[PDB]
């Protein structure tokens, strides 16, 4: 075949260009006859930067708000640096109910007491007056 | 066991976790009785003269003997008077 | 009653049995059964928060052996104004 | 009867001889034939549990080797009048 | 005749070989073909026991290499009278 | 033209160029498409026996490498009597 | 509200709970769900592109775990017109 | 223009996007969506056959990779007038 | 049409070959055939410059084998109005 | 019929007995002779696509010896609308 | 139809069998058998070339291991106005 | 009776034991024998086809020894309507 | 007696000197000879069972050396009614 | 006279000069010839024991080299009265 | 003197064929069977060749010719 | 003209050669033309002891390379009255 | 003309094929075809001498290699006046 | 005379110098002169087959030498009615 | 002059040359020059014999050097009445 | 303009693509194009002498490769009177 | 005067140029370009003797390797009167 070319080669970039392999039919293809299991990701795995709507683990797919490394700002350097400012080290000793989770507790001397005694050894954790277990 | 008719279908969202969910259906010794309350183990319909077994009896009639069922449905009289 | 309880299975008798066992066990309203397409088939219940709970709990364990399993059980308690218009509101 | 019996299975031949083997063993009435979808039919007969009973048996039996196999086969007793705007009432 | 031969193939490509043998071969007639659906065409012919029985073996040797292949074969000697109200009652 | 021609294939693109190739290959008329289920689409040409020879060897050839491909080819020089009236006439 | 936002699954339950999802996360509306078949349901909501991205993430994480499951969650943040005609533009 | 452009998938959702890439890529009006069914949706494009390349490879580009996928992207020039009966003139 | 297609061969069975495989192809009219002398005919094919490059490439392949083969096959997008004049406007 | 038979030769004795040959053979009837140039010469036979296959090869044997001998044999089941212009409709 | 198959076997139930075999395959009207002595039987059919190509061939198949087996099968796509006084005709 | 059921032996001892076997096992009824020539003898029956196939079990199993054996042994269940004139309407 | 005698022969010669031997040797009555064709002579003896098996051994004995020699020998001691009528009834 | 003399030939030729021999040498009456089939000529002759024992052996010395031979040459002293039913009368 | 074919002396007037008598002597020939008249002086297969059962006892038409030569639209293989 | 010759033949075509040589060489009239059967026919002259002897030897030289052969020729001066009955009068 | 061209061939298909190329091929008449027996089948064309040589060379070559064969090809020019009553005067 | 026998030749010279041949040495009428083109010039004469045969052998001869030299001597024994139109009539 | 001289020549000058040559030798008049194609030019003269086979003598020699050269020089002292209808009569 | 610029190429595909290339490339006109016979074509322009230089340039280069390529390209900036008589002359 | 000098050429480029060389060199009068076939071209001009050799010499020097070259190059000083009528008059 000679004269003018609509077949496709890279110099002449543009819509022709893309899907060779996929698109049958073309002048081309009738001469030579002659996936992640789950959309998003796992949940345990990754902890969202930024959780509820924003969650990236599921991969919507075409025109959604993600920015690839390639476009740059309003993230990372961009807003970090804008700011200077100097981290402490502080000793960071945190009095809370969380952290006295496991204070270290005195032996519990449980009860002796007999007779029409409602007490029983599994609801020990009650004290009574006095600091007397049962 | 007894001949019980089925009045309604009771429903508590708030029961124990130890029964999961089996149906649940409001029990008649006859309309004008004591409306008793069964574990529906046989599908019973509203309207329907159901027998019912009891005791350790209605327990292992639903999935497991540590079930908590003190009367269970263990079928529907084909015919009944 | 607003809140919707579903139970998908795979075939039309699971999804029966489901039904059975989701009317039977609580006050609730069939108001469609729906045939998904490539053996899909979702019966759906509207009725109180509480009964439709006690419902689809009910369905699920009942079909859970019949045939081919329950692909789904899901209990809606609110559902918006929008969805309403693909619920089904009278079997057919 | 109120009884249901349904019999599914993965294609019309193996339905039709689980229906001929349900309707001849017992007095069940074939109620109507559905497509599930996916390959899947199902047969459904009202008549009394006893006749629902004998016949699904004889007809899971009948179909068990015929075509691609059974998928599902269940007896419910009595179908709540909910469950009954989802049956098959006569044959299409 | 009152006997019926059925031949469930995948496609419908199969299901026309399966019947364009199955009347040819023996005494038999079209009394229909429906979509199973899932990809299952089941040909339905009608005719005396032994040329049914004919029918759907010629059948079935006709249509296993064409196509998918064959599902099932089945011949029911006599149909029972509900069953037949399933059954396609004419092509015409 | 009795002979009849019918090219499955999974899909209605891989259809559609075997209809295409099928058509201009030789004096055959597409009687009728048919979406048998389970992504299958059956073309079906009706025209004299050596056109239809011809257009199924050309629609079997263009479309085998089409989408997911050629499910079934098959000719039938004569279809019987009975058989044709369960076949398309005109496509819809 | 212009761009469209799709939630594919297998089943209608899963497809129903991501709508309903969908259309409580942000501000979208339902324009319909669509039984492509193969047991596949898609929900189409219509807003602008910042709600239908967190609609379509907000449905993506509620069906996910939900029935079978979701194929895939898209948004098309502006459609062409030509688009427009097949999109269903009003379920009810 | 008369050249058919055609991307099947598997889901509505991968076909949309191909809609969408199709019709902005290139001078094509889609003539019609198509549900074919085992899942597969066949979107078609119509206009000039440079035109219609060129949509055809943008659009298969664009839903590779959407839900389960591209099934076909094909183009035919010409049409013969009998499988024009079988392609649809505008889409619903 | 605009863009020329000219396919030339040696012999008369070539090119009507060649000019079956372009008018078929693509969306071009055979607008003649010179009998150039020393045994070349000349098939010139007049349309769009995208069906004009498929039609021509489509008719290389079909009439390289067939008899003497293609002398030539050029594509010109946009031939000079001068050049109009000695171009045949019409078959005889 | 439509079917056009070709058998181009190096000479008009070969043509002759190569037309001979193939309306003697089958049942077609000889359109045209064309003098190519170059002492090549043309001899056509429209028919049936049965009919034109077999008068094609009937005319290649008993010629392909005659004098120089046969430069192509064709068969073409459907020639388009547009070639039949160019190909001669009765013989001179 | 002008063409004449016949299929020439050693006794008389290859023959019939290979006249049952050619008539079903393909669109030939059985003229008549002729018992040439020796036990050569031969069955003569007349219609289309094409499809008294996919008869001749049907027939010598299916009478090839039927008895003591064949002796020739032919086709002759034109038979002279003198042959047909020596050939069986009387179809009646 | 429609199904043909056919024993060709060489000589008519082996075929009158043929016959007397083939009549007294099921219920035919011998339309003809007939000389071919060349020392075989072609005993025919019409019947039902459980009749027929039981009938030439018997007869060829019977002759297989008799004299020189059986040449062939043959069942046609529904002769084609062309057929029926070429078969014997009675013994003579 | 109603059993039947048979002694098939290469030759006149043969069956005459056989008919003799069997006639002369118990009470059996010649009922006839047919010439099979191909140079097969069958002798029918009719007569009481043990007579016929007397008059058959004979039989064989006398003409098994004659001319070209015996092909079959066989008693019957009762054939079936549609036999007696390709049996002669009355010699000749 | 009661005696039969006969003497089978391969071929009329043979025959007839065995008959000429036959009822020349002694006072044996030609009573007929017969065509056995397959080239097997019988020639009968009745007589006095002692005439017709000269002419078998004239008879089988003078045919025995004409034309393919002599297969048999008998003598029956007496014929049984049953035996000559079959026997041809006489020519006249 | 004169014997049967099984070996029975037969003793009296001769019909046996002599030295001294000419008009007799026609036949001393063994084929003649049957009936024995004169003293000492398995066949299984057809003896004639008809030609059908000679010749060992694939479609031959217009479409068989010319297998390389032609050239065209391709008929199902 | 009493004096018959015979010449046999394995066919007619060897048979009508000898007739022609026979009727040509001598004045001997053909009284008859008679098919033996299993291939051999019979050409029979009537006439004087000297034109039948010269006849006989020429069709025998003419027929010996042409086609299967002669069987057999045979010449006698006079035949038997009881023979004479047995020939044919006039050739049939 | 009144030359005499006979071609006698194994069975009636050699015969046919050899009759079909005698009459094509040659200007001869068909005068007649004869069923010899033994599986032998003449065909007999009268015509002027040229012609019948012409036509007995083609139809040789044509039904040497159909089924069994060819045996003889016979060319007389001139027959005697007693040879035309053994000819077949017209077809039968 | 429906005979044609055409001397082809390298020039105008050796033709006529045939033509000359042809017609002096047979009954052969000349029917025309072709000129082919690429030099070729063919001559044909219509006659008896046996006058064109001498006729087609005495112009190869006498052209052989003269010039360029015979390309092709063929001769069609009788001439389709078909192919009459092709050939030239008679320059009378 | 009924003699004909031919100088075919390999072009136009050649032909020109040879023409000169022969009309100046003898008085022959130029009847024609002929453009046989493919190069080829013939000069014809018709004249007295003697002043034909001087002329084309003459011409041979001229013209031989001239150009591409001589392809034939022929002379025929007498032409058939029949050969004088294809020679051209005045020059053009 | 009075300058020329032909381009004699094998073949119209050539030819057509330097005309093409001669009229765009330069100022130059198409005063015609002359089909010399035995394959070549001439492309003729006239105008200024510059502008013919780059259009048989131009031209030469494009279309050497098209087709069996170039023979000749030549400038005559100034062609006599007598030159211009055998030209095309006007384009029309 | 009425010398013709003539150049043949391989082509219409070197004719069209040995003209204008022609012409422009001596004064010499172009009478005709005439195409001979074959790709031949003869130019011929007449004028003075003197000045046709002039002529005829640049003529020939120019058209060497402008193309295929030149074929032949002849003065002719007087031409025949006969000639005269091949010659061209004036040209075109």
């Amino acid at each position: 075949i000679t004269g003018n070319d609509i077949a496709p080669s890279g110099r002449i970039t543009g819509p022709g260009m893309l899907a060779t392999g996929l698109i049958t039919g073309t002048p081309e293809f009738r001469h030579a006859a002659r996936k992640p299991e789950l959309v998003c990701a796992p949940r345990s795995d990754q902890m969202d930067r930024v959780s509820g709507e924003g969650k990236e683990r599921c991969h919507i797919t075409g025109d959604d708000w993600s920015v690839n490394k390639h476009i740059t700002g309003t993230a990372g350097q961009w807003a970090s640096g804008r700011n200077p400012s100097m981290r402490g080290n502080a000793r960071v000793v945190e009095t809370s109910a969380f952290a006295n989770r496991n204070v270290p507790k005195p032996e519990k001397p449980g009860s002796k007491i007999t007779g029409s005694s409602g007490n029983d050894t599994q609801g020990s954790l009650i004290t009574y007056s006095g600091g007397a277990r049962g | 066991m007894k001949i019980m008719q089925v009045e309604k279908t009771l429903v508590s969202t708030n029961r124990i976790a130890d029964m999961g969910h089996k149906p649940l259906l409001v029990v008649w010794e006859k309309p004008g009785a004591p409306r008793q309350v069964a574990v529906d183990a046989i599908g019973c319909i509203p309207g329907d003269w159901v027998l019912c077994v009891g005791s350790s009896a209605a327990r292992e009639a639903a999935g497991s003997k540590s079930y908590p069922s003190d009367l269970t449905i263990i079928g529907i009289i084909d015919q009944w008077n | 009653g607003i809140a919707l309880g579903m139970i998908e299975t795979r075939g039309l008798v699971p999804a029966i049995e489901a039904a059975d066992a989701m009317t039977k066990a609580a006050e609730v309203r069939l108001v469609g059964r729906q045939f998904v397409g490539g053996g899909y088939v979702t019966v759906l219940v509207r009725g109180e928060t509480g009964a439709v709970n006690a419902a689809v709990r009910a369905g699920a364990d009942a079909c859970e052996r019949v045939g081919d399993g329950l692909v789904a059980a899901h209990i809606i308690a609110r559902v918006h104004s929008e969805v309403e218009n693909i619920l089904p509101k009278a079997p057919q």
